[PDB]
């Protein structure tokens, strides 16, 4: 008998209105239709029985084996049902074995083990309903565009299969092995930032997972030649999680198989890897054990202040995960002009270079994040490190300035090994240089982009369709600006503070806010500005032109002020040492008090109990949980718990493709949503109701040929 | 061995194969055309995959090679053709398992022998079967199985002389009003000349007889839609049998325990009719548009193999009209009659035409009820066509 | 190359001031222009206009290349009004220039200013 009474409640036998409900039909099936059809009102006030099915056969085993078969297929979505019980009863021994008693139920605690029907076909109208009439967050609830359908060209597994790039070379012979092979290397190897750093810096880091999967075959045989790809860290891990819920280790297991040829690389933050606060020392191990365990080859290892003592530990972490260690030091100053600066050197970065290959890092990374290495000063700077030190030399930098092409040029030119782009539709301005523009800007020259410029042509022209789903994230920046040679606010930054500016209503000063920014560095002592170290600058600016302040009323004024936040934690050395040090005067005023940390925080901190964590996250949960589920609440705990109730409601969004993940659907639209190989489900939205009593509306659905019924709460 | 069972087929068909996989427990694989992104064939398995979309209604299960690719790109290792659409087709079962796919059905060369007449006249001579040389015929066949081992069994007579040309109308198991002595001399002949070619998997055995004296007409190598009834009137998976026949089980082993042939028998007898689009009223030719209300019967001795009919989706022109393969089972004959009735009436398909108000008018007439009907009964019957 | 200069001598006999070069889709790539700008100075005795579009996004790498081979003059356009089917950005050229032996003659902050 079939009904709504709940095994997971004590049969409390549930009642409302059935959505869908599907029927088993067949050889030696029968059914008495009670009282679940289509749409039935399941009342409170009878005894609760929606069907009963029951089967014949020549055999018992058989008759259950039509049972079995006839419960599964049988469908009732909307009420509850005791068909889990009903399929957990037929599989048990003690029943077929024809010998059960009345105890039978009371004696099978196995029974009782039910795991809930994910439920793939409601909650993906559920959710498609509710972004339609309640729309997405930092949208814009107009209709749904997006009318360039461009097809995706992609590339056979199996040849695949069978390319043999740096994958496969970092198996054979090793990180050190992979690094004397780049040095032999005449053309210039490049790593692609599509995946991570160009939509970082273009679109808020909003690109989901389904939009670079649907291009990873593609990918795999353009850059089969590539040294690496930026697919990872930075804003990636965070933004995923939270703005759009789904998981980040998937999108990289994901892309794994995909391309099983080419290196993986991540940006991670010497400090805290990929996280937002300060971690104790084995919350960076057990990430970076985790992220080489499941794809990631190279870490871009960076310090937000060119710290050496903060890089040791993730240095150590990759260095035992057998996988490629890249020592960065990030580039301010201008290496041209010797009234810029007498701390950031020529000479300041030969040193910290040599240092950094003495730690044993195999690639030696420059991070130019505002794009401040002038084409000359690129040819001086790779030309010297070359001659100075051993390991290959990695370039990285933004076309913030439009002359980020003349800098990599320049940098081939000094014998540089790597660069970073960016296919030619998602880069330039604040993104890294175009790989498009360098293939031919390289043109009877002696060194050449080592790629595949009619695969490339063909992403750049996917790539720009796809921008296209992303319009609403798409940054103030314009045009290239050569003002960053003065305040020197990298890639973003200077959208922030000036929507920031705009908010704090110094919209028309920002003239002022830019000086003042310029000036804050200095005051600081002159300090390297990538974040989280460029919100602190930035923070100090916005607040010493709002409240009126001066270069020396700073200190004159400072024990009444109270600063902000990000200021003074930057005072306590809560990240890290500045190159210089802390200005006595200004750090006082700015403490008023409080103890500065002498170390790297991380061994400040008490190391992490994370079967703590295991016996927290397996109560929480049913069950499953990883080590990957572990370092990723460490890591973000607010997050992470509300991804799992998003997790828990609509399952797995990733899946859902770009467009209806933002806009939901229109009238009359048929879309197709894929749940898995195999299953793809046929949605046609027919019409939405106004509001009832309630403010509940009623959508229409037709899914597979089957009609649907959803209520979606209008917010308003 | 089998792990991946694909259903070269649609509707119903696919349906019934679905549910005897996973009965099995196989992993089961559905293919479909654009007219049937709506399908209920669809969803029934764990994968389905359109076959390549510029390929219209008709050769999105036609198209040989293409049907192999997803067979391949899906892992399959076996496929059920069903009927009517590339069931008979020995290039199919051939170029299949060149690409390492067992093709449940015949071997080889028993789809080709039982293609054309003139061979399957020729194999029936061998036989010791009787052969043409004629009105007043009674269309009588047996169902046989066949192992890949030689054994083979009849599951006895159906009785299709309900027929107006085309179109098996109405079928019945057993045949009422044929002594068993008569109709020995049929299914003793229906396995005869499938002993002899050393038959594999399920097929039919065509006869029509006349009084005493029968002729062979054809065999086909494959399923057939009124299975239904011999499966109720003996109690045997035919379908299941299939696949485990394709997977190399024998017959009175383990994993289908058969009677040997004296232990068969029939209990009872099952009808079977097709619910189709077609209007009775205008030359059988069958109705396209929407469904607006479905509604069917159940409770004892009805059994229903749904296909594409529900509440939903249009009917194309494009496939066979059938919409649902409704069946009834007793001791009595008139307990399957009286249950065939009162079935057809609480069916309920309401925004197309059916040959509904037609099948009950058949089922009512009582030279109908007595057994001694023949293919000429709808010739010879007016009051069949009833305004009503 | 071998017609260019060719037709800049004639343009040079017609009597004109200055040979100009219209880079109409922007194809004269950075060694193309050092090449192309490099002969025309030794070939003619006049004085080489040289303007093209940023379409392809080397036209800044183009500039530096042209001025590398002793062009006198280039078209510029203003950052906000700068790239892709416009000229190369005078204010990156400006800073792009900075350590090589040729500077742009042009006021730096008033650029930021008009952009
Ligand atoms: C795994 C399964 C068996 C049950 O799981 P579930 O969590 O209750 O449902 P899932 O979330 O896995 O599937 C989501 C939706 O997928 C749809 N779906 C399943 N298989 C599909 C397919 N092959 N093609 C398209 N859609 C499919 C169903 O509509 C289901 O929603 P519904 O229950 O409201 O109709 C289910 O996916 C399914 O329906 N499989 C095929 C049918 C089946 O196995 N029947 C039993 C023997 S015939
Ligand atoms: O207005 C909200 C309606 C629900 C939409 C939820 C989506 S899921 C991805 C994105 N992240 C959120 O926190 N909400 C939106
Ligand atoms: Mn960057
Ligand atoms: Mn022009």
């Amino acid at each position: 008998r079939i009904t709504t009474e709940d095994p997971l409640n004590d049969f409390m036998p549930d009642t409302g209105t059935i959505i869908a409900y599907r029927s088993s039909g067949g050889f030696g099936v029968r059914l008495d239709a009670g009282d679940g059809f289509q749409g039935a009102e399941i009342s409170p006030y009878y005894d609760s029985l929606l069907v009963k099915l029951s089967t014949h056969a020549i055999s018992f085993k058989q008759a259950e084996e039509k049972m079995v078969r006839s419960l599964r297929e049988m469908r009732i979505r909307g009420v509850k049902t005791n068909i889990p019980f009903l399929i957990n009863v037929m599989k048990n021994k003690k029943f077929t074995s024809g010998d059960y008693t009345t105890k039978f139920i009371e004696e099978t605690p196995e029974l009782f083990d039910i795991q809930p029907s994910l439920d793939r076909g409601t909650k993906t109208l559920e959710y498609i309903g509710n972004v339609t009439i309640n729309g997405f967050p930092n949208v814009e609830k107009r209709p749904k565009p997006d009318y360039e359908l461009a097809s995706i060209p992609t590339v056979s597994s199996s040849k695949i299969a069978s390319f043999s790039g740096t994958k496969q070379l970092l198996d054979e012979v090793g990180p050190k092995g992979v690094a004397e092979w780049v040095k032999k290397q005449d053309d210039v190897l490049l790593t692609d930032t599509t995946f991570r750093d160009a939509h970082q810096s273009l679109l808020a880091t909003r690109v989901r997972t389904k939009d670079m999967i649907n291009i990873a075959s593609k990918t795999a045989d353009v850059f089969k030649d590539g040294f690496s790809l930026e697919m990872w860290g930075g804003a990636t891990f965070d933004v995923a999680y939270n703005f759009l819920k789904e998981n980040p280790w998937e999108r990289l297991e994901r892309l794994r198989k995909a391309i099983p040829n080419v290196l993986f690389q991540m940006l991670l933050r010497a400090s805290n890897a990929v996280g937002y606060k300060n971690y104790p020392d084995n919350v960076i191990h057990k990430f970076v054990q985790e992220s080489a365990k499941a794809g990631i080859d190279v870490f871009r290892i960076f310090d937000s202040l060119n710290w050496v003592d903060q890089m040791k530990v993730a240095n150590e972490a990759v260095q035992e995960a057998g996988k490629i260690s890249e020592g960065t030091i990030c580039y301010t100053g201008d290496i041209l002009n010797p009234e810029r600066s007498n701390i950031y050197t020529l000479e300041y970065y030969v040193k910290l270079a040599k240092e950094l290959e003495r730690e044993g890092f195999h690639i030696l990374a420059i991070k130019d994040m505002a794009g401040l290495l002038k084409p000359k000063a690129a040819y001086e700077l790779i030309g010297e490190l070359k001659s100075a030190v051993d390991l290959p030399i990695h370039l990285h930098t933004h076309d913030t300035s439009g002359n980020g092409l003349l800098t990599y040029k320049q940098a081939i030119d000094a014998g540089v090994d790597i660069i970073d782009t960016a296919v030619a539709s998602m880069s330039g301005l604040t993104s890294q240089p175009s790989a498009n523009s360098l293939y031919y800007a390289l043109n009877g020259f002696p060194r050449h982009l080592r790629t595949d410029i009619e695969g490339m042509e063909s992403l750049s022209h996917y790539w720009s369709t796809v921008r296209t789903y992303y319009s609403d994230f798409e940054s103030d920046i314009k045009s290239p600006n050569t003002e960053i040679y003065q305040h020197e606010m990298p890639g973003g930054q200077y959208s922030n503070l000036s929507q920031q500016a705009k908010s704090l209503g110094l919209g028309e000063r920002f003239d002022e806010v830019k000086d003042m920014y310029r000036r804050v560095n200095f005051l600081f002592g002159d300090i390297v500005k990538v974040t989280p170290s460029s919100k602190v600058v930035g923070d100090m600016a916005l607040y010493m032109v709002q409240n009126d302040l001066d270069e020396q009323s700073v200190i004159t004024d400072g024990y009444k002020l109270d600063f902000p936040e990000s200021v003074v934690s930057f005072f306590k050395g809560e990240i890290g040492q500045p190159v210089n040090g802390f200005n006595k005067d200004l750090q006082a005023v700015i403490l008023k008090g409080q103890e500065a940390l002498t170390a790297r925080p991380g061994e400040y901190l008490e190391p992490v109990d994370f079967e703590k964590v295991r016996e927290l996250l397996e109560e929480e949960q049913q069950g499953p949980v990883t080590e990957q589920d572990i370092i990723s609440y460490v890591l973000y705990p607010k997050v992470y718990e509300q991804y799992i109730q998003t997790r828990n409601q609509y399952g797995n969004l990733s899946l859902l493709d770009t467009p209806t993940f933002f806009f939901g659907m229109r009238n009359g639209e048929t879309v197709e949503i894929e749940i898995d190989k195999g299953k793809r489900l046929i949605i046609k939205l027919e019409t939405i109701s106004e509001p009832d009593e309630n403010g509940n509306r009623t959508i229409y659905y037709a899914m597979n040929g089957q009609a649907r019924r959803i209520y979606i709460k209008d917010e308003n | 061995q089998i792990k991946k069972l694909l259903v070269a087929n649609r509707g119903e068909i696919a349906i019934r194969i679905f549910r005897a996989a996973a009965e099995l427990d196989i992993s089961t694989v559905a293919i479909y055309s654009n007219e049937d992104k709506s399908s209920l064939h669809r969803y029934k398995a764990d994968e389905s995959y359109l076959v390549g979309s510029d390929l219209g209604p008709a050769e999105s299960y036609l198209n040989i090679e293409r049907i192999i690719d997803v067979a391949k790109q899906a892992n399959v290792d076996a496929i059920h053709p069903g009927y009517g659409f590339l069931s008979e087709n020995e290039q199919f079962a051939r170029r299949c398992a060149e690409e390492g796919i067992k093709f449940i059905g015949p071997h080889l060369e028993h789809l080709d022998m039982f293609g054309d007449k003139v061979k399957a006249r020729t194999t029936a001579i061998k036989a010791d079967l009787p052969v043409i040389p004629i009105d007043n015929p009674k269309h009588i066949e047996v169902q046989v199985i066949g192992d890949e081992h030689g054994n083979i069994v009849h599951l006895f007579e159906r009785d299709c002389s309900v027929q107006r040309r085309h179109q098996k109308v109405v079928e019945v198991a057993p045949s009422v009003g044929l002594s068993p002595t008569l109709r020995q001399r049929i299914c003793d002949a229906a396995i005869q000349l499938m002993e002899n070619i050393k038959y594999v998997n399920a097929g039919t055995v065509e006869f029509l007889v006349s009084g005493d004296e029968f002729f062979f007409i054809e065999v086909n190598p494959r399923v057939q839609v009124e299975h239904t009834i011999t499966e109720m009137v003996t109690g045997i998976d035919i379908v299941k049998t299939q696949i485990l026949v394709a997977a190399g089980a024998d017959l009175f082993g383990e994993e289908i325990n058969m009677p040997q042939q004296k232990d068969i028998t029939t209990l009872g007898y099952a009808i079977q009719c097709r619910i189709t689009t077609e209007d009775p009223l205008n030359d059988f030719m069958p109705d396209t548009g929407t469904i607006i209300a479905y509604r069917s019967s159940g409770g004892f001795g009805v059994r229903l193999d749904a296909g594409d009919g529900f509440q939903g989706a249009e009917i194309s022109p494009y496939y066979d009209s059938l919409l649902v393969k409704l069946s009834t089972h007793a001791i009595s004959f008139k307990q399957a009659e009286e249950k065939m009735v009162r079935s057809l009436r609480e069916m309920r398909i309401r925004g197309v035409k059916t040959n509904i108000p037609f099948l009950i008018n058949v089922m009512k007439n009582k030279k109908f009820t007595s057994g001694d009907y023949t293919t000429k009964f709808i010739e010879e019957t007016p009051e069949l066509f009833d305004i009503q």
